[PDB]
């Protein structure tokens, strides 16, 4: 588990 | 929604993957047709010149692209 640190996403609905 | 704001085409800006099965995975600098609105917060779309790859994605994850 390397990966970029992407931002949080939001929430689903 | 997107296609009332003249969204055609983004440009995703960070990688991403599903956490859901009705959600694009992409990595950053790939553009997708933008086709539709899941939420306030997620579009839908899939990956130009590769239609298999769709599925809602974070409006907050992707950049308006020109024609």
């Amino acid at each position: 588990g390397p990966g970029s640190e992407p931002p949080p996403k939001p929430p689903r609905s | 929604g997107p296609g009332s704001e003249f969204v055609r085409r983004v440009k995703t800006i960070y990688d991403c993957q599903a956490d859901n099965d009705d959600e694009l995975t992409f990595i950053e600098g790939e553009v997708i047709i933008v086709t539709g609105e899941e939420d306030q917060e997620w579009w839908i779309g899939h990956i130009e010149g590769q239609p298999e790859r769709k599925g809602v994605f974070p409006v907050s994850f992707v950049h308006i692209l020109s024609d």
